[PDB]
RNA sequence: GACCGAUAGUGAACCAGUACCGUGAGGGAAAGGUGAAAAGCACCCCGGAAGGGGAGUGAAAGAGAUCCUGAAACCGUGUGCCUACAAGUAGUCAGAGCCCGUUAACGGGUGAUGGCGUGCCUUUUGUAGAAUGAACCGGCGAGUUACGAUCUCGUGCAAGGUUAAGCAGAAGAUGCGGAGCCGCAGCGAAAGCGAGUCUGAAUAGGGCGCAUGAGUACGUGGUCGUAGACCCGAAACCAGGUGA
RNA sequence: UGUGGGUAGGGGUGAAAUGCCAAUCGAACCUGGAGAUAGCUGGUUCUCUCCGAAAUAGCUUUAGGGCUAGCCUCAAGGUAA
RNA sequence: UUAUCCUUGGGAGUCAGACUGCGAGUGAUAAGAUCCGUAGUCGAAAGGGAAACAGCCCAGACCGCCAGCUAAGGUCCCAAAG
RNA sequence: GAACAGUGGUAGGAGAGCGUUCUAAGGGCUGUGAAGCCAGACCGGAAGGACUGGUGGAGCGCUUAGAAGUGAGAAUGCCGG
RNA sequence: GACUCGGUGAAAUUAUAGUACCUGUGAAGAUGCAGGUUACCCGCGACAGGACGGAAAGACCCCGUGGAGCUUUACUGCAGC
């Protein structure tokens, strides 16, 4: 028996292009390029699941030590200190502090303050 | 059975390879053969035999021989076989080929020596091993030669 | 239309 | 998920007043440029400006270490062939004092859009005197 | 078609018991003069086909009984 | 008919060996579908007509002949979000604002701005490659089948296993058909001998065998052989013709 | 220079250039042998999982090819070598 | 202490290698040269560093996380941290 | 079911699957609207699969097994636009 | 001719392109990579420096146990004599 090509093809490619809304002018039209830019959409969202994890320590990081040093400790300091006192309260949660409960923050500081003077 | 749920034996049948169709299935784009060179070319392979030009193994070694025109190959029977008679039988060709105890007579039936032989039988056959002659005289039997 | 061509002989 | 993020709405900034008589080139201009970036305020939102303005004033009593006077040359290029333009920094900081702050905390601040958006934030002066009185700039002392 | 038995090699190899093939051994023709009594005794005896050969050539044998 | 269904199947579903090409031998296409029925749109209106808008017919006219369906490329009209200081493999992750409201989901569209980021394929020691291929979209387009061989797996029977042609029978199953084939014994170039045999003067030693037992028929699968043998591609060679 | 004729491809014709023989000439064109052959180049279409090389030796009218070995894989054994 | 190793059989691919370090030859103790030996990496390996940069340094990506500790390399600003 | 370990990969070996046309046997769907086509914010580890609405106007799924002209993005591929 | 208006209206090429410069880097000569420098958005007339621009699967050179034509005290044949 013979099988045509039949619907299966469109189908599929359909499916890419769909994917590829949104895309500039060819690359949300035109099946082969459309491909490729899914396809790289994919590496590039893996690559950059990893990324957004180091990009967000990053940014509590710089918050975590604008705070600190209002507070006079840089956040080298303030992380030993921090360390030291026993506190494991995360850079997430220290950085929303910083901006949210910045009273609550100097405490946490405070405490760093107290072990870095012993 | 029903003709519905029809169900072969397991491991009685395997699907086929299909190379050449994507990449997923691991022998997409060169269907397993790798790249270039005469293996890989359609119709491509030197024939069997072939060292690439190295003289072959059998043009190295000397032919060996000849056959013989009159050759006679005789139907073997061991003594075993004879053991699966009764007792007080004639045995021929004619029996053990209608029996099935031999398949082809080709020159004739030679009886052999192994095994062991309780039965007492009249044994008719082209050739004896004189090892199988003497055990079916042994066994109180006759090893006639026809 | 050259007589040899681009990095003729 | 939580991480506040600053925007147009939320963000305030003030005003800031930096004396550049006696300091280092280099040494203020880092600060400024992490000023000029928002990096002092908790609320620090890399997407958007988060600095402060910054006024310098007397910005020709800027020092230099070294032989630099003389030494450090700021080469231009007017891409017209054989147009590699030079002043010295004594030159610059005769004629062109504003300029060499300016030069200095551009090449601090990051280098796109936002980058050129920050550097709008900052006022130089040649003298002491700064026409922001209006904006109720605070002195800001330069740390380390 | 049924496969051609190779007809050279059939003249050189034997099948044994096992399935082995016996062969006899190269440097058995001539220029005995050059070659040690015992060389030419051990070259005298039967052998047997290697693996690596046995392999490339035991479909060109595959006919003989 | 576990054959094709309009790029398929004949080159040819159709006024096809036609049209067209060539002095000639010769080469050689494209092109199927209104509707159940023509009931194939009286009449009115714009227009020279074409073509429309009504009105009728019809189940349907967005079935009106370029007439079943009617994808994509490509061309337009409208407009929700964005866009005239910006350096862009065009996305991705972060992200306000604005506009929406779903197969109701830690929703949809758009995207100021920030971070990261040199297409795909082929071929290479190494290609973002200033190497190769593709204008785009669509369709079509490459390890097949026959007969043998061999191995694994499965099944039947098992020291046995099995029939071919043929005859009868649905173009069938199946019954009959034992001729033949493989296996149950090997060793030797051979005569031959035989659980041994060959070499050898040898009750020696050594080689190959036995002791140390499974095959065979069929099927699926892997690979090989003979066939164009995974597909496409020369320059050429030969034969018979057609041309001054 | 016209008209009518002649010579035909392993052949014609050539005041000779391998020129010309229907926009084809170091051997015309068409059809067939014919799906010639191509150790060369290009291409070979769904997915996920388990494992995962080589670019070396030897020999080769062989060197960008091949064959055996090495290195990979699957199965069955031996088993702990 | 570790889990390989061998045999038989089925199926391959490979026979253009590259650079780096170390030991030699050839060369001029030239070459990103060439040819061996030896280890690594690339090839067939993404991630971090070395601005960019197959072959160097660190290190092996089954997926998800807006958690944490470190490697090389770093902590004035671009750019995380003195 | 637990524990422990593992899960980069080209050539390539091995496994498990997805989908296509046809056939057989069950079983079904369909003018109260089949296939095809269009759209969507649904589902599955992938290949892929549904559901809803629109168009369409007569055919088509599902289960198990069988058989293959069975999957395209590249061939300066062929034909059409 | 070009240029402007009215009529008519091709082509080669073309992976998609929002398509600067310098120095560097890199398959060793970059619009696209890095670091800098510069640049508001859209055209029209002009010029060819670059896109290793287009065109033609380099004629040179090498390679293929590929051809063809030609030569001769290459080999083996054949006609003729
Ligand atoms: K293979
Ligand atoms: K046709
Ligand atoms: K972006
Ligand atoms: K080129
Ligand atoms: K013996
Ligand atoms: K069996
Ligand atoms: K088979
Ligand atoms: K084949
Ligand atoms: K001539
Ligand atoms: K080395
Ligand atoms: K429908
Ligand atoms: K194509
Ligand atoms: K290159
Ligand atoms: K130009
Ligand atoms: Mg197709
Ligand atoms: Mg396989
Ligand atoms: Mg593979
Ligand atoms: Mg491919
Ligand atoms: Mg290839
Ligand atoms: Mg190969
Ligand atoms: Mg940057
Ligand atoms: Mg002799
Ligand atoms: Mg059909
Ligand atoms: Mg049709
Ligand atoms: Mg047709
Ligand atoms: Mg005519
Ligand atoms: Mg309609
Ligand atoms: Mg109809
Ligand atoms: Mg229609
Ligand atoms: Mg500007
Ligand atoms: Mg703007
Ligand atoms: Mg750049
Ligand atoms: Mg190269
Ligand atoms: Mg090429
Ligand atoms: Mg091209
Ligand atoms: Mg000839
Ligand atoms: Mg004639
Ligand atoms: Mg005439
Ligand atoms: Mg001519
Ligand atoms: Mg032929
Ligand atoms: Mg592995
Ligand atoms: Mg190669
Ligand atoms: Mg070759
Ligand atoms: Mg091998
Ligand atoms: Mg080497
Ligand atoms: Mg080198
Ligand atoms: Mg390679
Ligand atoms: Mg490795
Ligand atoms: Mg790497
Ligand atoms: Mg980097
Ligand atoms: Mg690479
Ligand atoms: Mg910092
Ligand atoms: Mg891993
Ligand atoms: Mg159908
Ligand atoms: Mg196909
Ligand atoms: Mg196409
Ligand atoms: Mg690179
Ligand atoms: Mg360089
Ligand atoms: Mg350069
Ligand atoms: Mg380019
Ligand atoms: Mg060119
Ligand atoms: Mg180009
Ligand atoms: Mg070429
Ligand atoms: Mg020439």
């Amino acid at each position: 028996p013979r099988v045509k090509g039949g619907t299966v093809t469109r189908k599929r490619r359909k499916k890419v292009l769909k994917l590829a809304k949104g895309y500039f002018g060819s690359k949300h039209t035109l099946y082969k390029v459309a491909n490729q830019q899914v396809m790289k959409s994919g590496n590039y969202a893996f690559r950059d699941r990893r990324q957004k994890k180091r990009d967000f320590r990053k940014l509590w990081i710089t918050r975590i030590n604008a705070a600190a040093r209002m507070n006079g400790l840089s956040y080298s300091r303030l992380m030993h200190g921090l360390k030291l006192s026993g506190i494991e309260v995360n850079r997430k949660m220290l950085a929303d502090l910083a901006v949210n409960d910045l009273t609550a923050f100097n405490q946490l500081a405070d405490a760093a303050k107290a072990q870095l003077n012993k | 059975m029903k003709l519905h749920e029809l169900k072969p034996s397991e491991g009685s049948r395997k699907t086929r390879n299909r190379v050449g169709r994507g990449i997923g299935s691991g022998n997409g784009k060169t269907a397993g053969k790798g790249h270039k060179g005469q293996n890989a070319r359609s119709g491509g392979g030197v024939r069997p035999g072939f060292e690439g030009g190295q003289m072959p193994l059998f043009q190295r070694l000397p032919k060996r021989g000849f056959t013989n025109i009159n050759r006679k190959e005789y139907a073997v029977v061991n003594l075993d076989k004879l053991n699966g008679f009764a007792e007080g039988t004639e045995v021929t060709p004619e029996l053990l080929l209608e029996t099935g105890v031999i398949s082809k007579l080709n020159a004739g039936v030679k009886i052999l020596g192994n095994g062991k032989l309780e039965k007492k039988l009249t044994v008719k056959a082209n050739k004896f091993s004189a090892s199988a002659k003497e055990a079916v005289e042994a066994a109180g039997g006759t090893a006639e030669v026809i | 239309r050259l007589a040899l061509g681009d990095r003729a002989p | 998920r939580t991480t506040p993020m600053a925007n147009a709405s939320t963000i305030e900034r003030k005003w800031l007043v930096v004396d550049a008589a006696g300091k280092t080139l280099g040494r203020l201009s880092s600060e400024v440029a992490a000023i000029l970036r928002g990096k002092h305020k908790p609320t620090y939102t890399p997407h958007v400006d988060t600095g402060d303005h910054v006024i310098i004033i007397n910005a020709e009593k800027i020092e230099l270490t070294g032989k630099k006077l003389t030494d450090k040359i700021y080469y231009r290029h007017t891409q017209h062939p054989g147009g590699l333009k030079s002043r010295t920094a004594l030159e610059m900081r005769t004629n062109y004092p504003e300029k060499m702050l300016e030069l200095a905390i551009k090449g601090m601040l990051p280098k796109g859009s936002l980058g050129r958006q920050m550097f709008k934030k900052l006022n130089v002066y040649r003298g002491s005197e700064h026409p922001h009185e209006a904006q109720k700039p605070e002195v800001y002392e330069l740390r380390g | 078609p049924k496969m051609k038995t190779h007809r050279g090699s059939a003249k050189r190899f034997k099948k044994t018991g096992s399935g082995k093939l016996k062969r006899s051994h190269a440097y058995t023709s001539h220029l005995f003069a050059n070659k040690s009594q015992k060389q030419k005794r051990k070259l005298r005896k039967s052998a047997v086909v290697s693996a690596g050969d046995f392999k490339r050539i035991k479909q060109m044998l595959a006919n003989i009984k």
